[PDB]
């Protein structure tokens, strides 16, 4: 009921880090993402995964990193790790020149697709907005198997970032990681993330509209066993 | 606060 964790090597951890972008695409620059990146970057390592930072990324950059990263040899290794940070709107992340679909970036790690991770998981944390709405709070394998998707905001949703500490949810993710990463199953972290980040950060802001703001990750699960990186 |  485990995912066999006997190999050399966890996986490669992509973690594309965009922050500068078009003044076409019209979107702001991500103050605090480099902290994010860092962190994420100290975690997924601590992990054991094998972590190659990408920075302000485009969209066809992007779709290369994952085309080839897909076209590696996985047979050595136990899964695969992929974290995007940057802006983004419904089923869709930015480029530093544009927008391209989250599906095509993860499709080719599909299982008859990369058949070295077939039956192995697929890892994709996503940090990026998926909508304009804030939360105002309340006082034979399938080819589709083995992926999961950890979303920092729920569809149609904004996904809050402070300047000076990185986005709620990798300041999340990241502090539960540290303490647990090795201790506890992927969903039990994931849930302490959805816990940490629905309860701890509330947004402050000038702009009465974007004031006092909440926020619940959202996790998706296609994953057949129970994930431990151990 | 920002969002993205």
């Amino acid at each position: 009921y485990q995912y066999n964790m006997n190999f050399e090597k966890l996986g490669k951890c992509i973690i594309i880090n965009n922050k500068n972008f078009d003044k076409v695409t019209g979107m702001g620059v991500r103050n605090g993402t480099d902290k994010d990146a860092e962190a994420l970057f100290k975690c997924f390592r601590s992990l054991g995964f094998d972590v190659i930072v990408y920075n302000d990324c485009s969209c066809a950059k992007m779709q290369d990193l994952l085309k080839k990263a897909s076209e590696e040899d996985h047979t050595n290794a136990a899964c695969f790790a992929c974290i995007l940070l940057s802006h983004g709107e419904e089923n869709v992340i930015y480029g530093k020149d544009g927008v391209t679909p989250i599906k095509d970036l993860t499709a080719h790690f599909r299982g008859d697709r990369s058949k070295t991770l077939l039956e192995k998981p697929k890892l994709f944390f996503i940090q990026a907005c998926r909508g304009t709405e804030l939360d105002d709070g309340i006082q034979k394998i399938p080819v589709e198997a083995d992926f999961l998707f950890a979303y920092s905001t729920v569809p149609g949703y904004y996904s809050w970032r402070s300047p000076g500490r990185g986005s709620w949810f990798v300041q999340a993710l990241c502090s539960i990681l540290e303490e647990h990463g090795k201790d506890l199953e992927i969903m039990q972290i994931l849930t302490r993330v959805n816990d940490r980040v629905a309860r701890h950060f509330e947004s402050q802001s000038d702009d009465p509209h974007f004031h006092e703001k909440k926020q619940i990750p959202c996790v998706v699960s296609m994953l057949t066993k129970e994930l431990y990186f151990s | 606060d920002e969002v993205x």
